[PDB]
């Protein structure tokens, strides 16, 4: 169960590192796919640019990203907002959004 | 430059992160520029090349540390301080750091604090591990800690930092670590559900002189006094200023309008003589009564028809009436019949009472069993001040605010504290590491050892 709270703002790098180890790469490969489920058009497209950003095997982060596409994207940009701004912002479109609002109220009860 | 995009800072175990501990390198064991791993778990010393941190974390690939006294994360490797924001938690559970507002919302506790780990907590319950039978200690700091004054005072780091204290005194620790335990133990967002008592226990041990130690369990209302004084004997500095936070908050006056007798074996001659020439006179010896110690009477050792249950109750009213001035109590002093008579002339803002439930018997020590029952909800001692200020004292309803019972046998014997927590109003009762749940009916039934009532 991803969990809001269980995602942190290196979990998607961390979850994203079984693979690589290299970290440098490990970074770049975990900003890419925060790029590519952030901005995203279709499901089967999508799933192909992940699939493009971390081979045709490891297909545990397509999993992922169907158990949590939005929820992993909010949850980064939430937990890995610099300053209060960019937390405003993110929680100003989650509360908008009905299954980030569930999120947000879930991660603070 | 490097800062902002560092790769590694995606390994740190938030997990395995304990400071409260001391703070000492690895292999260095120095407490000089000591600079703790975020993934490694233990800490080490130095901050670049040639130093022990640099190759612990080249050789066990840790390439992330925080210095202890910089608050700072750097790659050790590579000598690069990292700069993120969502880190921040662990420099607030390294160094907790209360508001100038933060520090009065205590009572504006809505909701739960849930720690890094999986366990929802509220600030203030928290347990001190028992290491060995430090049960008493234990008990004691989670008791004191819960008055908002001394909680406020020590939460503020620059309320006891400027203290005058001499160069070469070692109980300035003892002002300087329980500070450090007040402010983990009221952490709104601790990485643990808990703090180990292990620095502040081993402080109070050093300052005693081999008295109240980790390793032996002793006497919880010697230990509250013993930590009471060298709290107000610490908290002045280079001076004899006796306004300190804890003379201030839990210390009172009490005028004992004191007599004694002349003897029990002479007649009436010689005794009204010794009761005229002030040989046998009354006279008030008013001092500063920090911990009332209420004693409660030895039980009857006898069945009666009433009281289904074997255990003697007692009202605390009762109980309490003793310190009155009309109450006369005589002490059996060497070839002296000592018959004294207290009055309360002040009462401090929180009154600590601490009934001496325990005794020594002709070959044995015994412990009395008699129940305190005690009204948790309001109370006011005016019935049995002193008449002459009665009228000064414009608030007199004061309510229970922390209880610590010692259960069980005498020599082999638990701690537990019942403490009424603010911010809502459940009275939980906490074990050394247990936070339960406690009836507010069934605060009234376990004996009590120590109390402290907020006056309001």
């Amino acid at each position: 169960d991803l969990h809001p709270r269980d995602i942190d703002a290196f979990w998607l790098q961390r979850q994203l590192s079984r693979f690589y180890d290299d970290a440098i790469v490990s970074q770049k490969k975990a900003d890419e796919v925060l790029e590519i489920l952030k901005t995203a058009s279709d499901d089967r497209e999508c799933e192909n640019q992940l699939v493009l950003l971390l081979g045709f095997n490891t297909f545990d982060f397509i999993k992922v990203l169907r158990q949590h596409r939005m929820m992993i994207l909010y949850c980064t940009l939430l937990a890995s907002a610099q300053s209060e701004a960019e937390k405003e912002r993110i929680m100003g479109k989650m509360e908008a959004d009905p299954e980030l609002s569930k999120f947000l109220y879930q991660l603070h009860e | 430059r490097r800062s902002r995009h560092c790769p590694y800072l995606d390994t740190i175990n938030r997990s395995v992160l304990d400071f409260d501990f001391e703070k000492l390198c690895s292999i260095s064991l120095s407490h000089i520029n000591a600079y703790a791993c975020l993934v490694c778990g233990k800490y080490f010393q130095g901050r670049g090349l040639k130093s022990h941190a640099y190759i612990h974390s080249v050789q066990f690939s840790h390439h992330v540390f925080l210095n202890l006294h910089t608050l700072k994360f750097y790659c050790l490797p590579d000598n690069y301080e990292i700069i993120d924001s969502s880190l921040e938690d662990i420099t607030y559970v390294l160094k907790p750091t209360f508001t100038k507002q933060q520090i009065a919302n205590l009572d504006k506790q809505a909701k739960l604090s849930r720690a890094y780990d999986g366990t929802t907590y509220l600030p203030g319950i928290v347990g001190l591990n028992n290491i060995k039978a430090n049960d008493y200690a234990n008990a004691v700091l989670q008791a004191l800690s819960n008055v908002p004054p001394l909680r406020n005072y020590f939460l503020e780091e620059d309320n006891y930092k400027n203290i005058k204290r001499p160069p070469g005194d070692i109980m300035f620790l003892l002002v300087q670590r329980f500070g450090e335990l007040m402010r983990k133990l009221w952490n709104p967002r601790n990485f643990k559900a808990h703090v180990s008592p292990h620095e502040m226990l081993q402080a109070v041990v050093l300052c005693s002189k081999k008295t109240f130690q980790i390793t032996k369990q002793g006497d919880g209302v010697d230990f509250l006094s013993w930590f009471l004084n060298a709290l107000h004997s610490a908290l002045g500095g280079t001076k004899k200023k006796k306004k300190t936070i804890v003379t201030d908050v839990f210390q009172g006056s009490m005028r004992i309008f004191t007599k004694k007798l002349p003897h029990p074996d002479l007649p009436a001659e010689e005794k009204e003589q010794l009761l005229h020439n002030d040989e046998y006179q009354e006279t008030m010896v008013e001092s500063t009564f920090m911990y009332l110690t209420l004693d409660l009477p030895t039980a009857p050792l006898y069945k009666d028809e009433k009281e289904q249950l074997i255990i003697p109750q007692v009202p605390l009213f009762n109980i309490l009436a003793k310190f009155n001035g009309i109450t006369e109590k005589e002490y059996k002093t060497y070839k002296e019949n000592f018959l004294k008579r207290f009055q309360l002339t002040k009462l401090p803002p929180y009154l600590i009472f601490c009934i001496k439930r325990f005794t020594k018997n002709n070959f044995f020590v015994e412990k009395n069993p008699t129940i305190v029952n005690f009204p948790i909800t309001n109370v006011d001692l005016r019935e049995y001040l002193s008449e002459e200020v009665q009228a000064v004292h414009k608030n007199t309803t004061y309510d229970l605010i922390a209880n610590i019972v010692h259960d069980g046998k005498p020599s082999e014997g638990s701690y537990r504290i019942h403490v009424l927590h603010h911010g809502t109003g459940k009275w939980y009762e906490l074990q050394d590491l247990q936070v339960t749940d406690i009836l507010p009916q069934m605060i009234t039934l376990s004996e009590a050892y120590i109390q402290i009532w907020k006056r309001r």
